[PDB]
């Protein structure tokens, strides 16, 4: 959205009140672990492969 | 190479439909909750049954 804000050179705003926020931050942190069993998975109950 | 010859052609599906036609294997009688290596009209593999 525009603004149209316009340069004085002798004015200066200063606020007259202020307010107190909380807001939210979610990050990541860990990813589940996963062991694979290299046979059962290109074999399995098969001896000859 | 001008000699008669007698031709006899067989075909067969194997291992996708309901079967008629086997060879002269023994039965077992059969058992559950233990796996071995079975035999289903030519199906095999080892598994609980
Ligand atoms: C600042 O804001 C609070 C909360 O609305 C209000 O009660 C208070 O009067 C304001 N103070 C001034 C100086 O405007």
């Amino acid at each position: 959205d525009n603004q149209d804000i316009v340069y004085s050179n002798n004015t200066i705003a200063i606020p007259m009140n202020f307010s107190i926020s909380v807001t939210t931050e979610v990050l990541p942190v860990s990813m589940t672990k996963t062991s694979v069993d290299c046979n059962m998975y290109i074999c399995g109950d098969s001896t000859e492969c | 190479g001008f000699q008669p010859y007698r031709v006899v052609v067989l075909s067969f599906e194997l291992l996708n439909a309901p079967a008629t036609v086997c060879g002269p294997k023994q039965s077992t009688e059969l058992v559950k909750n233990k796996c071995v290596n079975f035999n289903f009209n030519g199906l095999t593999g080892t598994g609980v049954l």
